[PDB]
């Protein structure tokens, strides 16, 4: 099962304020109108980076596991949202087949971007729905961790980021309100 | 000193292999290393010195 | 579009200035496009390069 | 004007001779309330260092990094910096600093540098050609050496290939020197890849142990967390000042703005990528940055054949910053502004001309 990503997967590439300007940037973004895998648990490839989104009323999804083996042996990054905060650890955790130290940190359509150090961007909006918004960084995790695969801990969508060129439009208040994927089609070029 | 000599030996082994353009040279250098390694472990000063002098000549031939 | 002949001149000149200014952000092989940063990192003989 | 035109006799007209620049009167420095000191003591005064084959990479962040403590101690035999001068480390602020800790022989210290080769540079600890940071090392003969030999320090002698920059290889797989597989077993042309250092108190200097700490400094388009031992000053607005905001420096006038930065943004840029706004790292207010006024300076003169009296035009700039007449072309000083409109003689700009009349210069 796949859905249309439309124009989602755009985020603020840096922490610089800009306004009333079109800025050309090169970064890992979800390509416009690409396919995202629709899940409704498995270990998935991480590739260059991951676009993750969910549509929930019961708020079942709690977190993610990132790593190479996800089975002790080496370090894995465990990010879990529990009760009032988010707990992040990089221990050599032994995980279950059906789950649900050098660093430790403690902090409806929900969009997230997980990319490599490891940065997390997100956006939470009321209601994969069509429309445009940009995601913003909420945590910077300075972790020397090798991530090739990840697992979602409990519908959600998974896409992959590519070294794609974008032209981003900043409004008067510095919010990205529109964007062009420079390799989508000849008109965008 | 035997430990200083052992360190000299391994420096010569590295360089001798580094400049060992052919395979026969590498083979001889590895054999020399092994002999020195055994001599070191058994505290045989004369065998360790012998290998070091041989490695020095070998490297000089590779460099000059 | 009737007055495009005057607007074209304005656009060409404005574009020339934007092009010139944006060149200041280029490194040209330097460690940094910002002169003030070079001078805040390197000593005289290295900064000169 | 005479020097500009390389002439003793100057003809009637307006000439550009120089440039006016408003100068900074003070320097404002602002940092967040970080009273934490960077744990260099835990690196440099550590009781134990890692083996070179398995070096210890410790990340330094969210602290005050005083490098005069290390640089001027004279306890170090080596203090070599690349991409940065060792005396400016206190002025710079970094996204982070990495302290790579290990023990090698004195003769091997020369290999801890960008562009170098040797068994350490190639098989144990490789620095990139574009390495930025400082390599600090000192004699540890009275710390690590033991009378019977300290063999707790290992280095790699054999490997299948060279290391990539900052690659850490701690594999113990038996090295195959010959043509047949070793299958994890030492023997004919099969060797354990790591050797020990025979560190003894009686060794000559080349064979004495040295403790090496490599401080890799990252200077990226990101906020600093490691910042030098600098004090914060009072914030000054509406004046030409020098400034330093967490390592972000320049010269300009700062004013309170109505720009609304997002919660994660630290500074802003205009349409030509020039900094034009900053979030003060203490009170978190947003200030605009506008450059200190400048402009060409032109001398308006009757020919020196008639008079040596001149008027000076400061282009663009206000008279509040420089017979003072403010006009569209700039601040005109020395010419008398009159009601009577005459035929233009020496043009100034924006409808204004000047002349020498019953005598003095008028505009
Ligand atoms: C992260 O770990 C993976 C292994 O889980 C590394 O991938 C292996 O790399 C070696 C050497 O090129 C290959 O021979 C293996 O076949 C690869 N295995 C897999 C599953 O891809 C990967 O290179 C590591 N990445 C980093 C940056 O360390
Ligand atoms: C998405 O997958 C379907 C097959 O289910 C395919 O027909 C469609 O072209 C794909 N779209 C994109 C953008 O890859
Ligand atoms: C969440 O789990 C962590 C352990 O990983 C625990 O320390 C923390 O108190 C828990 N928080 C809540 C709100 O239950
Ligand atoms: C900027 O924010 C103000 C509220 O302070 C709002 O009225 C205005 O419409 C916003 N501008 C844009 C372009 O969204
Ligand atoms: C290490 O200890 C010495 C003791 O004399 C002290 O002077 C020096 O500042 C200390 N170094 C660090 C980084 O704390
Ligand atoms: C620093 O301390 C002052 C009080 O002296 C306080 O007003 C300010 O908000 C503090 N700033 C930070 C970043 O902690
Ligand atoms: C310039 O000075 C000379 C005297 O050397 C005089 O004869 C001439 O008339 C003067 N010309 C003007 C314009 O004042
Ligand atoms: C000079 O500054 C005053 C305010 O003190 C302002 O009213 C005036 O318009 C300014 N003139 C110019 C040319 O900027
Ligand atoms: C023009 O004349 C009026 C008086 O009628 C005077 O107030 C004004 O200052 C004069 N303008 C100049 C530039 O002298």
């Amino acid at each position: 099962a796949y859905t249309n990503s439309f124009t989602r997967g755009v985020y603020y590439p840096d922490k610089v304020f800009r306004s009333s300007v079109l800025h050309s940037t090169q970064d890992l973004f979800l390509p416009f109108f690409s396919n995202v895998t629709w899940f409704h648990n498995p270990v998935l490839p991480f590739n260059d980076g991951v676009y993750f989104a969910s549509t929930e009323k019961s708020n079942i999804i709690r977190g993610w596991i990132f790593g190479t083996t996800l089975d002790s042996k080496t370090q894995s990054l465990l990010i879990v949202n529990n009760a009032t905060n988010v707990v992040i650890k990089v221990c050599e955790f032994q995980f279950c087949n059906d789950p649900f130290c050098t660093f430790e940190y403690v902090s409806n359509l929900r969009e997230f971007v997980f990319k490599n150090y490891f940065k997390i961007y997100s956006k939470h909006t009321p209601i994969l729905p069509q429309g445009f918004s940009a995601l913003e960084p909420l945590v910077d995790l300075p972790i020397g961790i090798n991530i090739t695969r990840f697992q979602t801990l409990l519908a959600y969508y998974v896409g992959y980021l590519q070294p794609r060129t974008f032209l981003l439009k900043y409004n008067e208040n510095g919010t990205i309100t529109d964007a062009v994927d420079c390799a989508l089609d000849p008109l965008s070029e | 000193n035997d430990d200083e000599l052992h360190m000299l030996m391994t420096d010569l082994v590295y360089e001798a292999l580094h400049f060992a353009k052919d395979e026969e040279i590498k083979k001889r250098v590895f054999q020399l290393f092994e002999l020195a390694d055994k001599a070191y472990k058994n505290n045989d000063r004369q065998k360790l010195e012998k290998v070091v002098e041989e490695l020095k000549e070998l490297l000089e031939r590779l460099l000059s | 579009s009737a007055l495009g002949k005057l607007q074209d001149v304005v656009n060409q000149n404005a574009q020339a200035l934007n092009t010139l200014v944006k060149q200041l952000s280029s490194n040209f092989g330097a460690i940094s496009s910002v002169l003030n940063d070079i001078l805040s990192r390197l000593d005289p003989p290295e900064a000169e390069v | 004007t005479k020097c500009t035109l390389k002439s003793f006799t100057v003809e009637k007209g307006i000439y550009q001779t120089s440039n006016f620049r408003v100068q900074p009167t003070e320097s404002i420095v602002r940092f967040p309330n970080i009273t934490n000191l960077c744990p260099f003591g835990e690196v440099f005064n550590a009781t134990r260092f890692a083996s070179v084959y398995a070096w210890n990479r410790k990340r330094i962040s969210n602290c005050v990094a005083d490098y005069s403590v290390l640089y001027n101690s004279a306890s170090f035999s080596t203090f070599k910096c690349y991409g940065v001068s060792p005396t400016k480390l206190n002025d710079l602020c970094f996204t982070n600093v990495y302290a790579d800790s290990f023990v090698i022989r004195g003769d091997e210290v020369r290999q801890i540098a960008p562009g170098q080769t040797g068994k350490i540079a190639d098989y144990n600890y490789k620095l990139p050609d574009d390495f930025t940071g400082c390599v600090i090392a000192w004699n540890s003969n009275n710390l690590d050496s033991k009378v019977g030999g300290n063999y707790n320090y290992l280095y790699r002698l054999f490997r299948k290939s060279n290391l990539k920059p900052f690659e850490r290889d701690i594999s113990t797989e038996i090295y195959q020197a010959g043509s047949t597989p070793c299958n994890g077993v030492e023997g004919f042309n099969c060797y354990f890849p790591l050797q020990s250092y025979g560190f003894q108190p009686t060794n000559g200097v080349g064979y004495q142990p040295y403790r090496v700490v490599v401080l890799s400094f990252e200077l990226l388009h990101a906020p600093a967390t490691v910042c030098g031992p600098k004090k914060s000053t009072n914030l000054v607005k509406n004046k030409c000042v020098n400034f330093n905001f967490n390592g972000l420096t320049g010269t300009g006038v700062l004013t309170e703005s109505n720009k609304k930065f997002l919660p994660f943004q630290q500074f802003g840029r205009d349409i030509a990528d020039t900094t034009d706004a900053v979030r003060d790292p203490q009170t978190l207010e947003i200030l605009d940055i506008t450059p200190c006024s400048f402009g060409g300076v032109s001398v308006i003169t009757p020919g020196t054949n008639t008079s040596n009296q001149v008027a000076v035009l400061y282009q663009d700039v206000n008279c509040t910053e420089v017979n003072v007449f403010q006009t569209r072309a700039g601040c005109l000083i020395g010419a008398e502004h009159v009601n009577n409109s005459y035929e233009c003689d020496i043009p100034i700009g924006a409808g204004i001309c000047a002349s020498y009349q019953t005598q003095s210069i008028i505009a």
